[PDB]
């Protein structure tokens, strides 16, 4: 995340961490329930063998308040593709399930119809990670957010030098130097409303980070709606 | 104007059915007698902030 601010106690509970075999975070995850995990399917090649941490706010020293989770069964978008990155969408079903608590708890998944015109109709929304906090440098040892405002559809599409399909949308600044980085990718996207956070967006990708012309371009939650709850299931 | 105005004053979803508001809530919550706030039914309910 570069810009924002720190996430402080419990403001990011829903906030998860794909971890690889030097438990080093390489990529972000939104808690769905006990059992899963929300991520970006480009995260899956990012790493062999991967763990998931949550409750976590700071990568230096262990507070007590985190926990590990042994991934069971990964299911990837099957239509996912390096090539254009369309349908970047992924669920993690977990071995053992998350004891929620402080800094630990899952975040809405709305209805299609009124999250699109609630939800994505308000201006602004929230993304979270460990990510870089420049477009060069290492992963951040603390959590952050920042809010995001939502961008025109079109005026993205304009400034967007690859397709930007019906699976995405974009979220940021024209200008301004905030936007999420590396390593925030598959993190969480959650609007607010009535002082309920629902997830809305999966960081997928951006044209370098925070760059003038360039906004940060997330996977559509509401155009996988029913692709999640079947993947909740199977 | 029903949903388009305000929410249809629902917490969270907010549909219409017979041309009237219908409210509803996402999963760990339950439809409250006035048939529009939505009420937790465990410690940590999705979409709060753990403040405390
Ligand atoms: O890795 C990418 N970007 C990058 C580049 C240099 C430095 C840092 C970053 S970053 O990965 O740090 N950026 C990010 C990631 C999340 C958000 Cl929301 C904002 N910025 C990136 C990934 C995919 C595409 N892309 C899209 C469509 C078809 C083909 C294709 O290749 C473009 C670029």
């Amino acid at each position: 995340i570069v810009g924002g601010q720190e996430c402080k106690d419990g403001e990011c509970p829903w906030q998860a961490l794909l971890i690889n075999e030097e438990n080093e975070g390489f990529c972000g995850g939104t808690i769905l329930s006990e059992f899963y995990i929300l991520t970006a399917a480009h995260c899956l090649y990012q790493a062999k063998r991967f763990k998931v941490r949550v409750g976590d706010r700071n990568t230096e020293q262990e507070e007590g308040g985190e926990a590990v989770h042994e991934v069971e069964v990964v299911i990837k978008h099957n239509r996912f593709t390096k090539e254009t990155y369309d349908f970047d969408i992924a669920v993690l079903r977990l071995k053992t399930p998350i004891t929620f608590r402080m800094n630990v708890a899952p975040a809405c998944l709305p209805e299609r119809d009124w999250a699109e015109s609630t939800l994505m109709t308000q201006k602004t929304g929230i993304v979270s990670g460990f990510g870089r906090t420049h477009e060069k440098g290492r992963q951040s040892t603390r959590l952050k957010m920042l809010e995001v405002p939502y961008v025109d559809r079109n005026s993205c599409k304009l400034s967007s030098s690859f397709i930007i399909t019906q699976n995405m949308f974009c979220a940021g600044y024209d200008t301004k130097q905030e936007d999420a980085c590396q390593g925030d990718s598959g993190g969480p996207h959650v609007t607010r409303f009535k002082d309920t956070y629902f997830v809305t967006g999966i960081v997928s990708w951006g044209e370098g980070c925070a760059r003038k012309g360039k906004y940060g371009i997330y996977t559509k939650v509401t155009a996988f709606l029913k692709w999640i709850d079947r993947s909740m299931k199977t | 104007k029903l949903c388009s105005l305000d929410n249809g004053d629902c917490d969270q979803f907010c549909h219409e059915e017979q041309n009237s508001v219908v409210c509803s809530c996402a999963r760990g919550y339950t439809l409250a007698d006035n048939g529009k706030a939505c009420i937790p039914t465990g410690p940590y309910p999705c979409g709060k902030q753990t403040l405390e």
